[PDB]
């Protein structure tokens, strides 16, 4: 902040101050399981299923 | 005594290959041909009485 003095007043001190701030790491998955006979089923009937 | 064979425990010689009894193949893949099938089950239709 700027201050207002007179011409032998006593020029204040004042400074901007700082902080960090840090991210954090967050890891994701999924994962599905099915039988081997869905892969058959699926691509023997056209499904869609797997690609679903 | 004298020097026996029987004191160097010398390796027997293998021989190649492997001797098998043999194994009856299918019946029902000679006696019946294989239709071609798609995943699961069939259904048939059968007549079980005539007029």
């Amino acid at each position: 902040r700027g201050e207002v003095v007179g011409e032998s007043a006593e020029k204040s001190e004042s400074t901007a101050t700082f902080a960090p701030v840090t991210s954090l790491v967050r890891k994701v998955q999924v994962t599905q399981r099915f039988s081997q006979e869905v892969k058959w089923a699926d691509e023997s009937r056209q499904l869609g299923v797997l690609q679903t | 005594a004298v020097l026996k064979t029987s004191s160097f425990q010398l390796p027997r010689h293998l021989v190649p290959g492997v001797w098998q009894k043999a194994q009856g193949q299918s019946v029902l893949a000679r006696l019946s041909n294989a239709e071609p099938q798609e995943f699961g089950e069939q259904q048939y239709m059968t007549l079980t009485a005539p007029p």
